[PDB]
Order: C-alpha cells, then structure tokens, then sequence
C-alpha cells in the first residue's frame, strides 16, 4: 500500500503547517513568561496588593457610574504608583 | 398585535437581573476551538466559519459592555436563523453536529442574557474576583492566549465610555491583572504556611520540576514520534493494475509481450490471503511478507500466455 | 490526605508559573 | 482638563489621610 | 400506568406495520395522549367505551 | 432531533424554542408546547405517509412533550 | 554607550512629539475621549489584524486559482484495445493532426452546445486556444495479431 | 490548463517561502512595541521630557566639538537620571 | 473641518502607538 493518499486540504502540508506555525507561537506565547520573570522582580515581589486592587476596583466603579472625570483622577494615582517605586514599597507594605 | 406584545415583554418586563456572559463566551470558545480542530472546499469552509465564530464573538462584546437587550435581541433572532439556516449549506458529520450543541447552549445562554436583563455592574475580570487557586489557575490560562489579552482591552476601550486611551486602558488591566495574580497567591500562602527554615518538601519539588521536564520533553520527542507515527501507516491499498510481463528475449528484437490486466488480475481475498500464508506458512518471514501485506492487497498476476502477437 | 493536599500544592505552584509565578 | 487634569498628580494625594 | 404502556404499543403497532391500518393505530394513540390523562380518571369504572 | 434528521424535519421547533419558548414571559406560554406536540404529530403523520424508511425520535419527543403537559397540568 | 543615549533621545522625542501635540490640541476633563477617536484607532487595529491572517490566505488562494498556462495534449493515442487476449487498434494520431482550436473555432463549439449551459460553459471557460482537435487516425497497415 | 509554471527563481518556493520569513519577522518586529508598554509605564510616563533632551542634544554638541571630556561626563547625568526613577520624577517635572 | 480634524488625531494616537505607544 501506499503511505499518505489523506484528504482535507493537504493532510500532507496546508493544515500540518499551519498547526506547525500554530505551536511555535504558542511557544513564544508561553516562553513570554518564564523567560524573562526575573527582570520585574523589582518591582513584582511587592507584598499586600490590596490597596492597589482598590484603587484599579474604583477605576471600574467610577466606569459604571460614568464619572469619567475621576477615572483620570484615579488613573493618576495608578501611574504614580507605578512611577515611583519607593511608593509602591509604602503602598505594598504587609500591615501598615 | 401579539408579537409587539412579546417584543414589549422581553425588552420591558419586570425581571431579575445575571450576568451569563462568561458562560456564553465560554460556550463560543469550545466552539471556536472544535472548529478549528474541524479543518477537515472544505478548508474554505471551515476558514469562513472561523471569520464567523470571531465576528459573533466580537459583536456580542460589544452589546454586552453597551448593555443591550434590544441589540442582544436581534443579535439572537438573527444568529439563530442564520446558523440554522448554514445547516443548508453543509456541501463545502460529528464536529459538526457538537459544533451545533455547543451553539444550542450558547443560544440558550443567551436568551437567558435577553429575558433576564443587564446587571448594573458588568465591568470587573471574571478571573480576577476571587483569590483561590480555580480563579488564579483560570485567569493565567486564560489570559495566557495569545491575542486574547490584547483583543479585550482594545475592544473593551471602544464600547466602554472612558475619557482616556487605549494605552491607558492597557496599562489599568495589565496592573489589574499582574496585582490579581500577586492577590492570589498572597491569600494561599495565608490560607496553607509552611515553617522557616525548613525544606520547602521534596514531594513539591518533585511534582512541579517532574512537570516542565515533561513539558519540555512533549516540545521535542513527542511531536517528532507523533509525525513518525502517522508516517509509518501506509494509507491506502495499492496493486497492481496489470501484469505487464515483456519477457524481452531476442537481443535484437525483444518480444514476447504476452501480457494481461485487470480483468485477468485478481485481488486476492480475506481467504485466498490465508491460503498464501499458510502455503508458506512453515518460512518465518515468507509468511510474514503475505500476512503483513494487508488482505486485498496481494494481487494475483494472472499473466496471459496465448498469442498471435508475431515475433519480429 | 496530606499527601494529595502537598501534591495539590505542588501543581499548583507549578501553574502559579503559567503567568509570572 | 485632561491635558492638565490627567497630569496633576502630585505627593498630597498619597498622604495617609484615614484611606479606609 | 398501565393505561400509558398501551398507548405507547397502540403507537408502535402503526410505526412498524406499515400500512392505512397502521395511520389509524398513530391516530388513536395521538388522540388517547391529548384526551387520555381525562379518561384514565373517568373511566376508571365510568364507561370505559 | 435536529442532530438525528435535518431539513423540514426539525429547524422549525428548534428554530422556535431559541426565539419563542426562551425568549419569553417565564414559563413559554401553552401555545408553544400546543404548537411542539401538533408539528411533531404532523411531522410523523407526514414521515408515515413517505423520506422513506422514516425514523422515529418523534415518539420520544411527543411523549416528552406530554410529560411535561402533565407535569404543568398538576402544577 | 552610544546605543544608550540613542535609546533616551529616541524615547523622550516620542514623548515631546506627543507632549506638544497635548498642548495644541488640548481635551477637557470628564469629557469622553470621543466616541470617533475609538472608532477610527480602533478600527484600524482590526483592520490590520485581519490583514495579519485572512488577507494572506485570500491573496494566496487567489493565485493558486490562477490556471496559469496553457496544456494541449500534444498526441490523440487512441489505442482502442479489443482483444481480450492480444489488445491493439492502435491507429492514432500526434501534434500535425491534432489541431489547437483558434479562437473562431472555440466559438463554433460554445455555440453549439450553447443551449446546455453547462455544456456550453464548459467549452467557453476553457481558454481559446485550449480545446484541441483529436483528430485521431484510423487508417491502419498496423495489423491485429 | 496547468495552475503553476511561472519563472524568478521558484515562483512556487524561493522568493515566497524569502517573502514568508520577512512577514513572520517584520511582525516579530512590530510585536516588540505593542506587547511589553507595560513593562516601562514606570520610566516611561513622564510629563515634561525638555531637560533631557536638552541633556542628549548636549551630548550631540560635545562631540560635534570634540570636546569628548565633557561627552563622557554629560554620560554621566544621562545614567545616573535612568538609574534612580526618582531624580527622573524631579527632573520631569511639568513646570519646575 | 472638526470631523477632519477629530479623525487625523485619532491616526495620530494609533500611529502614535506605533512606537511604545
């Protein structure tokens, strides 16, 4: 018998390249994580984040509501946190 | 009359209130995802219905941040007619047929959505809601597709009513998302402690290295003995047509073409098959050659002999 | 028991890298 | 004002005035 | 439930023979499903015609 | 049923389940399932009267369709 | 170092530019962003993601289509093989007999199987200077044996 | 008549399969702005940037002079302003 | 006119992004 007479487009090559394609970005997908995890460690090994998802939880509060003007008020502080790292460390701090 | 009256109904009403969207989204990404397991006119097919389940999605974001129950209304009556009606068209089937439930529980997902209505607070990640593990695994997966991450905030921008940009509405989700996954490994490690200076347990080493060291090992071998695989399996039957027997003698002149052809040529049966191999059953790989080679596979070279073709 | 709670633990580390661990 | 309002942030907001 | 397992038969016996006797059959059951749950309480003794 | 026989058969109550018992007041109405039980009877009436060697999932579906009848009946 | 001070100038021209486009044309605040401004970035985000995978297949498969250049078969073997035994009636033509249809010639043909439409359309779709003639011979000296 | 018999080089293969690796490239190329914006809104949000221009463009000048002593002090002011994100916060300032 | 100029501000803002946003 012979070896590959399949169908669907090319069983040989339309399809299997495509899912070729597909896996390799996927690689890049996921190797965008553990590649390169210790370049943020300075600012990702913050310990509480609550006060910060207040502060991203009222962005989307005041979406809702449409006070679009303290968005960006809100916003500022965002960026400011994330400006300064100094503050995140006070922001971030376990207890207090 | 009446069915202004059902029209009022769905759209006015005095009903509660859900948010079913993850549910449906959920729905329509097993869809996209059998369908794009589905490529088997048929790769035009199965590309048009990719363009489509995208496009539903995309539309169907859109009346959910804008809150629509009219939109989601006609969306529905639309969609299902539409979809209904693409079983018409089915010259380019089990994918197919699970492509159609999964699309019933997404309609009917969203009729709930419609007799239902819109809750007031739509916004918020639905995996960043609470901080036990089944959320942060979700959210990671989830957020760990490649387009997905990108798709939302830009189509979440043009719906939702901001005063900022696209890069500004990029940079509150990736912070968001980054303080989620942070939140929820700060509420495990509170949840389940281990002491100080103690080994963090061999077992959990074992489980979590054990893991990438497969992961990485399906990167490399398994594709390659998954190709071979495949490649190995001889198709389809393959035999001889006709039995061309030119016993070119004279030197000169070769002749003797006495030949024959289909008619004459007998794919041998299931039966005859055992008869070959058990005639040369006693030779190991005699009998081999024959039982490996597939039944109706053996042809029987049945040669003619007579003649008239002159010798030249 | 505890080992299926220390394995629970152990896949889900492993996951907690799947999006900066 | 945006262009002015979006860019007013300053140390005063990040005082520790009773942030429930 | 006895008076349903017949009209279940009484449907069946239409299906599988083929045939104009078969259509009455797939008729009397139609008929002793919509109007049935009434006369499985009143003929019980009541006139069972 | 619509996954079993296509065409006329079925994408009339499938068609009307997800736009007009789903879509509505909370429970459907009394119209619809009179409407589901009188097509599935049509539907095997016209199968019976030849599609050849016609299937039955219809049996299946007018005796769901009268279970439920009962069950709403009682209340 | 070099590529370093390349990098700051680069990145802080980028914000100038942007920073001096803000104090020209200015925006008020609480004022949605417009809803025109989302449609149109937006818009074209899309539309240049479309063109990452649909635009490629549709140019792709469009040249595929294309049936590039003309293929005449250059002989008429006809070999009618009639004997069970000993096939021949060999008698058969090559490229002088065999005649390329000239562009009058493909009209004939359309024309007269024009009432079948896909007869017709058959004929017409191919090319002119596609159907080619089978002028096959048939006389023989050839013998039968 | 055939599908594919055109010329340069293998109209089927060579120059595409070249045109190919240049798309998948180029959009590697692309990606590499709108993927990691988030990894810098903590050195990159920043109102006024003329003091730093001003300190590049006098870097231009030094060495248009050849006066390179000064190039690499005025290297200096331009590390030590991205190595501590806070003097970057004082020396951005909108007004002063 | 203001429809004109809406419309090359928003390219401005996606080309805008075209490097580091």
């Amino acid at each position: 018998k012979v070896s590959p007479p399949s169908l669907g487009f090319l069983a040989g090559y339309g399809i299997m390249g495509l899912y070729v394609s597909i896996v390799l970005v996927i690689g890049k997908f996921v190797h965008g994580f553990f590649s390169e995890i210790s370049h943020s460690i300075m600012f990702e090994e913050l310990p509480c984040v609550d006060r910060i998802l207040k502060l991203c939880q009222d962005i989307f509060l005041v979406r809702e509501t449409r006070e679009l003007e303290l968005e960006e008020e809100l916003y500022a502080k965002l960026i400011f946190l994330y400006r300064s790292p100094e503050t995140m460390i006070k922001w971030t701090r376990e207890k207090e | 009359p009446l069915r202004r009256f059902f029209h009022d109904i769905l759209h006015t009403k005095y009903r509660a209130a859900t948010d079913v969207y993850a549910l449906m989204f959920l729905a329509d990404v097993v869809d996209f995802i059998i369908i794009i397991f589905g490529f088997w006119q048929v790769p035009e097919a199965f590309l048009v219905m990719l363009l489509i389940q995208f496009s539903t999605m995309v539309v169907d974001r859109a009346l959910y941040l804008r809150k629509t129950v009219l939109g989601k209304l006609a969306f529905q009556v639309a969609l299902v007619l539409a979809i209904h009606l693409w079983m018409f068209f089915i010259l380019p089937n089990v994918v197919a047929q699970l492509w159609y439930f999964v699309k019933c529980i997404y309609f009917a997902l969203s009729a709930y959505q419609i007799r239902c209505g819109y809750p007031t607070r739509i916004l918020g990640n639905f995996l960043t809601k609470k901080y036990n593990h089944l959320n942060l695994f979700l959210f990671q997966g989830f957020r760990l597709v490649p387009f997905l991450v990108e798709l939302r905030a830009v189509m979440d921008w043009v719906w939702t009513d901001t005063t900022l940009s696209l890069s500004s509405w990029m940079c509150v989700e990736d912070i968001y998302a980054n303080i989620f996954i942070i939140k929820c490994s700060r509420e495990t490690e509170k949840k389940y402690p281990q002491p100080k200076g103690q080994k963090k347990k061999k077992i959990v080493k074992y489980g979590m290295g054990g893991l990438i060291i497969l992961f990485l090992i399906a990167i490399i071998w398994f594709p390659l003995l998954f190709m071979s695989l495949v490649r190995s399996v001889v198709g389809v039957v393959n035999q001889p047509i006709d039995v061309t027997v030119t016993l070119k003698l004279g030197g000169y002149e070769p002749l003797f073409t006495m030949s024959a052809q289909q008619p004459s040529i007998i794919p041998f049966t299931a039966q005859a098959y055992e008869e070959l191999s058990r005639q040369f059953d006693p030779q190991p790989l005699a009998m081999q050659f024959i039982s490996q080679y597939s039944p109706e596979d053996i042809v029987t070279a049945q040669i003619e002999g007579s003649s008239g073709a002159l010798w030249r | 028991c505890c080992e299926s709670s220390d394995c629970l633990e152990i896949c889900m580390e492993c996951c907690g890298i799947c999006f900066p661990s | 004002d945006h262009a002015t309002v979006i860019h007013s942030g300053d140390y005063f907001l990040f005082e520790s005035d009773s942030e429930e | 439930y006895l008076f349903w397992l017949v009209l279940v038969v009484v449907f069946v016996t239409g299906a599988t023979r083929i045939s104009i006797f078969g259509l009455g059959y797939l008729l009397a059951c139609f008929y002793l499903l919509l109007f049935g749950t009434a006369l499985l309480q009143r003929d019980t003794r009541a006139r069972l015609v | 049923n619509h996954m079993v026989t296509a065409s006329a058969g079925s994408l009339v109550l499938p068609v009307l389940v997800f736009l007009w018992a789903m879509l509505s007041i909370p429970r459907p109405s009394k119209r619809f399932w009179m409407t589901a039980i009188v097509f599935t009877e049509i539907a095997v009436v016209v199968k019976y009267l030849f599609t050849d060697g016609y299937i039955k999932y219809d049996l299946v579906q007018l005796m769901a369709l009268f279970f439920h009848r009962s069950q709403l009946l009682c209340y």
